[PDB]
């Protein structure tokens, strides 16, 4: 049930860049924000056949009886990782939101930016303390920091305030 | 039911109890959990679900704690500077509270980082030192509105308990030397 | 044309920019050796609870 | 649990603190793990004979918790890895003490099984604790 | 398929028929004494006669897949009752309707 | 937390005592061929009467327990503390 | 050129015939 | 709820409603259907609701025969020679043997 | 149909179980009494000889260059258009000239032969004496299918596809640590299978058989949890 | 046998198709890839279940 | 399957995989339906280029119907068609083919775009006039309507309704003996 | 309610979660595990019947099921 809520959001957001943005980037907008999010939904998708066809369990509290292997941990954390960084937004994947906030409805862009990148965080947060993880944490770490650093890099040089408050 | 995900590995796995010889490559469901995924996860994996959930609770208001102690050495030398001069300031400085204020330094107490880096004897005897406060306050109950909750009738029979022991305490004879 | 990119502005910055992440990382390695060889925090998913969230309630039902 | 009491302690009742073995530790969680069953047997059949001789009246209200006996035989058994007898009665003095009170725990005060699994488990860490290099 | 009693059963040569009424009934008349006998193993040795006539009327898949049906029947009635198939099922089904929580914080295990 | 908390197993070298003694047998099946041929060599030596003293069943043996130790001893090695647990 | 690799000598090194000597370097990685 | 003719009955008020919002014809038009279309639903959802129940009922009893499969498919799915070793040797003589009572 | 069948067999399974193994020498011993030319003949066992690792490189390198005269014979020659002029000349060679498809063909497939002999020598080379002791088997094959790829793709291909050929190679690492160096359509053992060593009695072993039962009931969730209704 | 013949089947019209899908201009061959794309995934869900 | 004392355990269920292909054949014969119902009921002249999906912007039953349609067919979470593709990866990770859920997912990802990129299409300068005149009027069929209708509501709901769906395509599979 | 009355888990995650599991295992668990323990139980049974009688078997001593 929490992966299927994460899931729901994209058709109304979706629909809502398609009809109410006035740009007529909008078009294109909608669909990249669309492909960039759905790539890492399916990453989150296979982490999420891993861990029940592994564990039968659903409870989210069975998880503390069943270890898994240092394989099986390393990959799930990775496509995690990868998945919920697609929608909360890590370098390089970053484009779709850059898109999507200059050319989505200025008040749908507020909603956007403020809650609908932390369903992500808090679905990784949720999931990576479920699970028992073995591997060093030095190539996640690094990949936050450059989006930082890239992020704040390419502040300066943007003129237009809504791209540039999408990079903050 | 529990499963198991095919493994490719071709090793050879001795289990010496049972006597006998597998391969990781042709495991099944319960041998993979029972050769493999059987490490443990948790400082004390002895304890059941409740134990352990009560372990947790105990280790992080230890951890509390000890930022308590290191807080409340930090206002009394803020009191000590205020109340004393400079000069004899480091004098009076120099003895229990200076020892103190080192052997609370980071190792010991977690002040701001983001986890305090304990083995599972150091959160044992942590969650031990906990206890045993917990145990000192009780025996007076002095947690009955804050850290704990009892009923009316419990809170009597407490009182009459507590009553019972200081008057007991009171009527033994000083220790001697 | 493909491989404008490395040389239009200043070759030096753009890999420098280019190789960022990498320095990143090998700098997280190298806290992460002090890190081990001191006893702190090293870079690792810590599980202290056994998967016991934060402040979350825990209840049965008759 | 795992404190210590006092022995010359100015006042009543002072307790400190022990941290066991690891391998008394790594013993524990192994048995269990392998004899979980046994426990929630044992729940789950104190609560069928609660509920089948409960009343007074009934027929086998003189019989109550005997058939729980097997259960609690198994899982001692189980967690001593069959050695130090093959019932609870044979338990070694060391232990007598922790069995009697888990006893209490379980059929006369009838308490959580979270509470009598504490007293259960000082069984095994007391005949652990006396034997040592006999269990492993 | 290969590995499928049924199916292996449900070949059969091109002019191979069964008469099943008389399959069944010698079929029936040797499982009645097999009843009668009640042993825990069907031991076909105690009823040479009816032995003889069921062997003669039936195929061996039918017979094959008569042994697995007493089995299994046998099993079942070891295992369980009318009455208590009856309650069990009643109350599973009672259930059903509510929800079943996680137990947090469990002792066992 | 990893190499913080309890072990849950104890090997023999864990537990301070010698696995090659058990190895040797869990590896004997693997090298059959060989151990084989060292049977038909000592049959044969045993029945000649006139032995040259060159001929030994030695050099058939040594191929024997050269791929007996060739599994026996990486198995052990890996499991020794100081080298890079495999 | 070529060292047959059952006589016992290792890439064509004669001698030391009569011990083991392959193994953990030839056959085997300690 | 717990009705399943009146779920039925419910879903096909609602899809006479949405079809005629769908065709942009007034919601009154063909009174006729709705009654046609909430009985029809009724009883179509009260037949699958049942049929899904002996569905897995059925599917329970054969799964039991497809245990019996299983067993006799894993045995004779063991590759040459690991029929008579000691992990399945005891298992082959009992379905060779003791089940050959035929 | 299985790939890599040599280096993924259980040598201990297949000693207990009697089965032949792919390991044995398979090496000829001529007699001392033998004649001279049986003992020249002898020799041939070399070529099977599998520790060589000059024939180990020529056995790569016959392989690269089969696979490239196939892509050739499949798809490189017909998609390549040849000069007009060129056809007419070569076909006025096969007219003067007997036999003149053997030498067209020749000229046509050594380029793609001797690449793919070049290919196959150098990667047989690469994986051996490079990612063959490594620790991570999965990420050796990525790493070095990835970059040998990358560079096969500039050389041959052309510079600007490095970046499609470093994914072709990671994608193709992956296939082979999946089906190659990994037994999942190959298995030769059934799943769960032991062996059973030591003097420990029938009636032991079933007891620690019970025991482990006991120990597998805890496997399902509704007995954990004590979650089942009083049958 | 079927196995090693499958996977070559769908590996190669997977990476022959990533490119082609996205040239037609036809309502016809859009409906037609759409059946193809269903057609390979499928193919590898029959590889999955025969593994 | 495990053997404890000669007792064999099987707790997986083998005619499953057979029950997955059917489920995800009926789902796509499903979506297909609903979408090729939606082009019957208009004029069929019109479609014959990707770019004539502009040619949908029509009212808004037909216009959301359509993207509804494109949306399960590329496998979008809450529409029926992702139903079929994660219980398939499910049972690829069941069977632990971790390559094979890599490929799967590279053409799930592709196909994805492939339809998604037609929604761009769809958008049209005004309203398009894609039904057959009868009578002088443009001709509306309410019993293609209901049919979509119906499609559309079971592609939107089929997850809440699929257990019965999955019971039901087992017990088909479970008389195969395999 | 009554889609969901034939089981107390929901009917998304009936669906979902369970994959490859029989449905004797997902419905009636009890009656799967009383047929996984059929001969378990006649051993058991033995077992008590000579524990009354002066002889004790240890070779079924775990076996002690109660469900
Ligand atoms: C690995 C070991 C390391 C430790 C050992 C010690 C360090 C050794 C490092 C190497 C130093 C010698 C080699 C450098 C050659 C120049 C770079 C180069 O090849 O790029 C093409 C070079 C640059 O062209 P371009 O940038 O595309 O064109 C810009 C135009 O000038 C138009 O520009 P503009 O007018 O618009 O102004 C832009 C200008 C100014 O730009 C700015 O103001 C913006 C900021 C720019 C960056 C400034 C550097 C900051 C510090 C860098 C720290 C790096 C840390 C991470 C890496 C760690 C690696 C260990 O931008 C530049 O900086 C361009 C000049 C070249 C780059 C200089 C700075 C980076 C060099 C690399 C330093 C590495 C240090 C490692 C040690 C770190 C400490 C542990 O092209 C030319 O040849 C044109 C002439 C440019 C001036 C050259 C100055 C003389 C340099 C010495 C020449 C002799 C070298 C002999 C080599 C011997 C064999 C080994
Ligand atoms: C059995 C079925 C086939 C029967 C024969 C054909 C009749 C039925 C036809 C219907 C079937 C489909 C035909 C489609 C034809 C496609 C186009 C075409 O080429 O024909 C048009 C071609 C041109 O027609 P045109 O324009 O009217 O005539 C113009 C000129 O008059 C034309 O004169 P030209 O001189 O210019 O043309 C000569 C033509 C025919 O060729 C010949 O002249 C005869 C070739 C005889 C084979 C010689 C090779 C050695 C054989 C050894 C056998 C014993 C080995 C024992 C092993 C023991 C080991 C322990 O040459 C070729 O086709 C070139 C290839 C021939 C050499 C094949 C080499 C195979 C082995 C290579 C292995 C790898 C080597 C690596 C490098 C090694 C370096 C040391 O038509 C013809 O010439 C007549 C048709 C001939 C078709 C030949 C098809 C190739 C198969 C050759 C035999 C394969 C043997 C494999 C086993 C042995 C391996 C060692
Ligand atoms: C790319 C690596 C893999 C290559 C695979 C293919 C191997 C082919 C067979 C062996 C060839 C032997 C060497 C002869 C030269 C071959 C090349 C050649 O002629 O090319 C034409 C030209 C040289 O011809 P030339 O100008 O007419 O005059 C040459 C003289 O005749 C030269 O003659 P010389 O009289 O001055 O003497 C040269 C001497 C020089 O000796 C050496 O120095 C060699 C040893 C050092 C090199 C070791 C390899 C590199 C190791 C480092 C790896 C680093 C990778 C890091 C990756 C990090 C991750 C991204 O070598 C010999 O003559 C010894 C020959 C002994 C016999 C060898 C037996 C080979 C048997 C197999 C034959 C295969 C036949 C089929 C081949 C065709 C089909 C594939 O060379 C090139 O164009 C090479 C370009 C290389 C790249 C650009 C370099 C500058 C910019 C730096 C780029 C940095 C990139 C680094 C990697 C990526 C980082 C992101
Ligand atoms: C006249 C009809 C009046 C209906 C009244 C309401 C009664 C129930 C509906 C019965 C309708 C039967 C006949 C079919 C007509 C619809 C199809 C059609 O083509 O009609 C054309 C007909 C005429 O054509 P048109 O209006 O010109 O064309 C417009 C197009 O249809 C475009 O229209 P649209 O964009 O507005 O369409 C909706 C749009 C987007 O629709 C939505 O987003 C629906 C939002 C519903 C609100 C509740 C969501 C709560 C989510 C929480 C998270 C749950 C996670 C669970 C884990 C698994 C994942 C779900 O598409 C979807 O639905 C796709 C996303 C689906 C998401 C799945 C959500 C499942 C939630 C299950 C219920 C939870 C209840 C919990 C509380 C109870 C606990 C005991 O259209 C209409 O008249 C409007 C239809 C709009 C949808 C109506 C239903 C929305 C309200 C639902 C309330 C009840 C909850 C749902 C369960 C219902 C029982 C299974
Ligand atoms: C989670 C994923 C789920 C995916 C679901 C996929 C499918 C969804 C969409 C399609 C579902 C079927 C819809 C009904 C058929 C369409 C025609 C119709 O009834 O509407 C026209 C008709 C329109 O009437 P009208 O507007 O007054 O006048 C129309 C013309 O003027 C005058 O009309 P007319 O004179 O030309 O014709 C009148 C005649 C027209 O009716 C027809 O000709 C029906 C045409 C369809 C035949 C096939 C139906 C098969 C049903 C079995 C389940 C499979 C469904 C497969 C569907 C897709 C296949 C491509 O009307 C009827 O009698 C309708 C009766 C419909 C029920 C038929 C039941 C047959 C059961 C046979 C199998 C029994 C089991 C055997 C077990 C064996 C064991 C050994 O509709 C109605 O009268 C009622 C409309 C509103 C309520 C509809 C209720 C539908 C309930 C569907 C339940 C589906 C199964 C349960 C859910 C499963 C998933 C959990
Ligand atoms: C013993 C049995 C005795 C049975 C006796 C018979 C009972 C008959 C009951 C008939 C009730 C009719 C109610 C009509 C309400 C109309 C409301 C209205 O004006 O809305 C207009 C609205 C608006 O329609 P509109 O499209 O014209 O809109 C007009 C508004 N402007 C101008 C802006 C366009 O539409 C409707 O709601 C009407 C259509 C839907 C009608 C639904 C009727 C359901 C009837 C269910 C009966 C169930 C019986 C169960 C019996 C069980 C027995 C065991
Ligand atoms: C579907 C999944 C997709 C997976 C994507 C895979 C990513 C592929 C990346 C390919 C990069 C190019 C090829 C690199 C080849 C070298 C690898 C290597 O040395 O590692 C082997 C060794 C062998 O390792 P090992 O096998 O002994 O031990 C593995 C250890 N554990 C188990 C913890 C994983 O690995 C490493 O030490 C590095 C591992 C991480 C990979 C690091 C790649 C660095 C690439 C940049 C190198 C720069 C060199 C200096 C020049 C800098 C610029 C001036």
């Amino acid at each position: 049930l929490f992966f299927m809520c994460y899931e729901l959001l994209l058709i109304p957001s979706f629909l809502i860049v398609y009809f109410v943005s006035p740009s007529r980037r909008a078009i294109q907008a909608s669909l990249y924000f669309v492909i960039w999010t759905q790539l890492g939904s399916l990453l989150v998708l296979i982490a999420i056949s891993y861990i029940i066809s592994i564990t039968n369990t659903y409870e989210f509290n069975d998880l503390k009886y069943f270890n898994f292997t240092n394989s099986e941990s390393t990959i799930i954390i990775f496509l995690i990782f990868l998945g919920f960084g697609f929608k909360a937004p890590i370098w390089p994947f970053h484009y779709w939101l850059t898109k999507t906030h200059v050319e989505a409805p200025s008040g749908f862009s507020i909603y956007l930016s403020g809650f609908l990148v932390k369903t992500a965080l808090y679905g990784f947060y949720k999931f990576n303390t479920s699970i028992f993880i073995d591997i060093d944490s030095s190539i996640f770490i690094a990949i936050c920091i450059m989006g930082v650093v890239d992020s704040s890099l390419k502040m300066w040089g943007q003129t237009d305030l809504k791209k540039l408050v999408a990079y903050g | 039911a529990f499963g198991g995900f095919r493994q490719t590995d071709n090793s050879l796995i001795i289990d010496d109890r049972r006597k006998i010889i597998l391969n990781t490559r042709s495991l099944n469901d319960f041998q993979q959990k029972i050769y493999l995924r059987n490490f443990f996860t948790n400082y004390r994996p002895d304890l059941s679900s409740y134990d352990y959930f009560a372990f947790k609770e105990k280790l992080r208001i230890g951890e509390l704690f000890l930022n308590e102690y290191r807080k409340r050495i930090n206002n009394e030398v803020r009191r000590a500077a205020i109340l004393t001069p400079t000069s004899s300031l480091r004098e009076k400085m120099n003895h229990k509270i200076a020892d103190q204020i080192l052997d609370l330094s980071s190792p010991h107490v977690r002040g701001a980082h983001f986890q305090a880096v304990r083995s599972w004897t150091d959160a044992s005897k942590i969650v031990n030192y906990v206890e045993e406060k917990q145990t000192k306050i009780n025996k007076y109950g002095l947690q009955f509105p804050l850290l704990g909750n009892m009923t009316e009738e419990q809170c009597a029979s407490k009182e009459d308990e507590v009553y019972q022991r200081l008057l007991k305490e009171m009527q033994k004879p000083p220790k001697k030397a | 044309y493909d491989g404008q990119w490395w040389s239009m502005g200043s070759l030096a910055c753009n890999v420098l920019f280019f190789c960022t992440p990498l320095f990143l990382y090998l700098i997280l390695q190298v806290e992460e050796l002090n890190s081990e060889k001191r006893g702190g925090t090293s870079n690792k998913f810590y599980h202290n609870n056994a998967g016991f969230f934060h402040f979350q309630i825990y209840d049965n039902k008759q | 649990m795992f404190l210590n009491p006092v022995k010359d302690s100015e006042f009543d009742d002072e307790v400190k603190g022990f941290v066991p073995s690891e391998g008394e530790v790594r013993f524990v969680a192994n048995k269990n793990k392998e004899c979980g069953y046994y426990l929630q047997g044992i729940e789950q059949c104190r609560r069928k004979m609660v509920q089948l001789a409960g009343d007074s009246s009934s027929q086998f209200h003189s019989l109550g918790f005997l058939p729980c006996k097997r259960l609690v035989d198994a899982h001692y058994r189980c967690m001593t890895d069959d050695k130090f007898g093959s019932t609870i009665e044979e338990v070694p003095e060391i232990g007598l003490d922790s069995a009697q009170k888990f006893f209490d725990c379980t059929f006369q005060q009838l308490k959580p099984m979270q509470s009598c699994r504490r007293f259960f488990d000082q069984v095994v860490r007391d005949v652990y604790r006396a034997n040592g290099s006999q269990l492993i | 398929m290969e590995f499928s009693n049924a199916l292996l059963s449900q070949t059969k040569l091109p002019g191979q028929q069964y008469d099943y009424k008389r399959c069944f009934q010698a079929s029936n008349t040797h499982f009645e004494c097999l009843d009668s006998i009640r042993d825990a193993y069907d031991n076909h040795h105690k009823c040479p006669q009816t032995y003889q006539a069921w062997q003669s009327s039936c195929d061996v898949g039918i017979r094959r897949y008569q042994m697995d049906n007493r089995e299994q029947q046998k099993k079942d009635q070891l295992l369980y009752s009318k009455e208590q198939l009856k309650n069990y099922n009643a109350a599973k089904n009672k259930e059903a309707y509510g929800i079943t929580a996680p137990k947090n914080l469990s002792f066992a295990f | 937390m990893s190499n913080v908390s309890d072990a849950q197993i104890q090997e023999w070298i864990k537990r301070g005592e010698d696995p090659k003694e058990f190895l040797l047998k869990e590896c004997a099946p693997q090298c059959t061929a060989w151990k084989e041929k060292l049977g038909r060599c000592e049959a044969k030596l045993k029945s000649l009467v006139n032995a040259d003293p060159e001929m030994s069943c030695m050099y058939p043996l040594r191929d024997w327990v050269t791929c007996i130790e060739a599994c026996v001893q990486p198995a052990i090695t890996r499991n020794l503390f100081g080298s890079k647990y495999m | 050129f070529i060292y047959r690799d059952d006589i016992g000598a290792f890439w064509g090194i004669k001698g030391y015939e009569e011990l083991v000597t392959e193994v953990g370097t030839h056959k085997g990685h300690n | 709820m717990s009705s399943m003719l009146i779920w039925g009955a419910c879903f096909g008020l609602f899809t006479r409603a949405a079809a005629c919002k769908a065709s942009m014809i007034p919601l009154t038009t063909s009174p006729w259907k709705y009654p046609k279309y909430m009985i029809v639903s009724a009883v179509t959802f009260y037949y699958f609701d049942w049929y899904r129940r002996m569905a897995l009922e059925q599917l329970c009893y054969n799964e039991e025969k497809l245990e019996r499969y299983q067993i006799r498919a894993k045995l004779q799915s063991l590759k040459i020679g690991e029929e008579l070793s000691d992990a399945y040797r005891e298992s082959f003589f009992e379905h060779a043997v003791q089940k050959n009572n035929i | 149909m299985e790939l890599n069948s040599s280096a993924k067999e259980d040598s201990h399974y297949v000693g207990v179980l009697g089965y032949p193994s792919q390991h044995d020498p398979h090496t000829l011993h001529p007699k001392k009494h033998d004649s001279t030319f049986t003992k020249v003949y002898a020799c041939r066992d070399m070529l099977w000889d599998h520790h060589w690792e000059v024939r180990n490189t020529l056995y790569a390198g016959f392989k690269g260059a089969l696979l490239g005269v196939a892509y050739a014979s499949g798809f490189g020659l017909i998609s390549k258009t040849v000069p007009s002029i060129v056809l007419k000349k070569m076909f006025r060679f096969v007219r003067n000239n007997n036999f003149g498809h053997i030498r067209i063909m020749q000229d046509l497939l050594t380029p793609y032969a001797l690449t793919g002999f070049g290919l196959g020598s150098v990667y047989y080379l690469y994986q051996h004496n490079v990612w063959e002791n490594r620790s991570n088997k999965w990420l050796a094959e990525v790493l070095s299918n990835a970059l040998f790829f990358q560079v096969a793709t500039a050389v041959c291909v052309n510079p600007g596809f490095h970046i499609y050929g470093m994914v072709g190679g990671i994608l193709f690492g992956t296939l082979k640590y999946a089906f190659y160096n990994s037994s999942f359509f190959q298995e030769k053992e059934s799943i769960g299978s032991y062996t059973t060593f030591g003097d420990l009695s029938e009636e032991e072993r079933k007891k620690q058989e019970y025991k482990d039962y006991i120990q597998f009931l805890g496997n399902y969730h509704k007995v954990r949890n004590g979650q089942l209704v009083d049958l | 046998f079927f196995w090693i013949i499958l996977l070559i089947i769908s590996i190669i019209g997977i990476f022959y198709i990533i490119s082609i899908i996205f040239d037609i201009n036809l309502f016809k061959a859009f409906l037609a890839y759409s059946t193809i794309i269903n057609s390979i995934s499928f193919i590898l869900l029959i590889i999955a279940i025969i593994f | 399957m495990s053997i404890f004392s000669n007792i064999w355990i099987n707790n997986d269920l083998n005619s499953y995989g057979l029950s997955i292909l059917l489920l995800n054949i009926i789902n796509y014969l499903i979506v297909f339906m609903l979408i090729l119902s939606v082009i019957l009921l208009t004029n069929l002249s019109k479609f014959k280029s990707l770019n004539q999906f502009k040619e949908f912007n029509s009212y808004n039953f037909i216009l959301y119907s359509l993207i509804f349609s494109l949306l399960s067919m590329a496998g979008i979470p809450p529409l029926l068609g992702f139903t079929g593709k994660f219980l398939a990866i499910l049972y690829s990770s069941f069977k632990s083919q971790y390559l094979l859920i890599l490929f799967m997912t590279i053409l799930n990802i592709f196909g994805m775009y492939f339809y998604i990129q037609n929604l761009r299409f769809v958008v049209k300068k005004n309203k398009s006039s894609i039904l057959n005149y009868k009578n002088y009027y443009v001709n509306i069929n309410y019993s293609i309507t209901l049919n979509i209708i119906l499609l559309n509501f079971f592609n939107f709901f089929g997850i809440l309704f699929l257990s019965d769906l999955i019971i039901i395509l087992n017990y088909i599979s479970s008389y195969i003996y395999i | 309610g009554v889609w969901s009355n034939i089981h107390p888990t929901d009917k998304v995650t009936l669906s979902f979660a369970n994959i490859g599991r029989p449905f004797r295992l997902i419905y009636r668990p009890e009656i799967f595990l009383r047929d996984q323990q059929a001969k378990f139980i006649q051993l058991e049974k033995e077992h008590i019947e000579k524990s009354k009688k002066g002889e004790f078997v240890e070779t079924t001593s775990p076996l002690v099921l109660w469900n």
